[PDB]
């Protein structure tokens, strides 16, 4: 029972010393593409690029860069692409890396506007009749149906690949109530979605690996798949008590820099692992209370 | 344009 190392941190009131260590622990690779300057307008951030090891590589023959990263969890057996939000010029790039990759969800953890910030372009179609076309990459992309929540909602989306004019169905899962460098309102809202990425079969390993993203693609990005990850070991291993949530945190960052971005957002990781394990312990209708906790409908 |  890991409620143990939680409450110990709370009452000892330690969690940005820990946060402060992982930032210390965590790995340093060459990011050599990422800074080449022709990629300099690829990127959003100038301190967040892809490891070179682990980058995901446009099959493009002039320039194959994108700022997306391949967390592969071996043990897990789940991977993750984790992506920046999309800039005006990278919106072909970004489905042509979900073309290529095969992925069959995005996870969109951001809204477009933030606080007054231009977060993200608008890259996925509002509206049915208007589609987008992104002639550089060769892609047709149109909005088929949505699903609106109350701080979520699910898009049905119809990918076209304009050369061989095969077709393909992406779910875009869209969390609109996360504040950059906050928390979600509670565990619940943050399972309830988690799990309603995990009903769909975004995550299955006969597809290409999900692809998450909020606005420089670790933050928020990082809780999500750290909390996933945790409970596919916890039921892996078979054990709840077994997860090392700060290894498992230090294991991700191998593939990118900076994942999870402040002391709460690790505190609530810990808060929805403690809460999902009851899932994974045999409680399966917790899953339920979740959705009523929630608020989805509204 | 700096994330930190």
């Amino acid at each position: 029972e890991m409620e143990k190392e939680f409450e110990q941190i709370d009452k000892s009131g330690s969690w940005a010393a820990i946060y402060e260590d992982i930032r210390h622990e965590a790995s340093d690779f060459p990011c050599r593409v990422a800074k080449l300057p022709k990629n300099k307008n690829r990127n959003r951030y100038r301190d967040v690029s892809p490891f070179d090891h682990s980058r995901i590589k446009l099959h493009q023959e002039d320039n194959d860069y994108i700022n997306a990263s391949l967390i592969k969890m071996e043990e897990a057996q789940r991977s993750y692409i984790l992506t920046q939000g999309p800039l005006p010029n990278t919106c072909g790039h970004f489905w042509e890396m979900v073309w290529e990759q095969k992925s069959r969800g995005v996870v969109m953890l951001n809204r477009v506007m933030e606080k007054g910030s231009l977060k993200c372009a608008q890259y996925w179609p509002q509206k049915e009749e208007k589609e987008m076309i992104f002639e550089d990459t060769n892609l047709k992309l149109t909005l088929i149906s949505e699903d609106i929540k109350s701080y979520y909602t699910v898009r049905q989306l119809e990918l076209e690949n304009l050369t061989t004019q095969e077709t393909r169905e992406i779910l875009h899962f869209h969390y609109t109530t996360w504040p950059a460098f906050g928390v979600p309102e509670s565990p619940a809202s943050f399972l309830n979605f988690l799990f309603k990425v995990r009903e769909s079969g975004s995550l299955s390993p006969e597809h290409g690996p999900v692809v998450v993203h909020c606005s420089a693609g670790i933050g928020r990005s990082g809780t999500f798949c750290l909390a996933d990850t945790c409970l596919l070991l916890m039921d892996k291993r078979k054990d709840p008590s077994s997860v090392d949530i700060k290894k498992v945190l230090l294991e991700m960052r191998k593939f990118r820099m900076g994942l999870i971005a402040t002391a709460d957002q690790l505190r609530f990781s810990y808060l929805a692992v403690i809460e999902g394990a009851k899932f994974i312990m045999g409680d399966s209708s917790v899953q339920d209370q979740w959705k009523e906790l929630s608020h989805e409908d509204l | 344009d700096y994330y930190v």
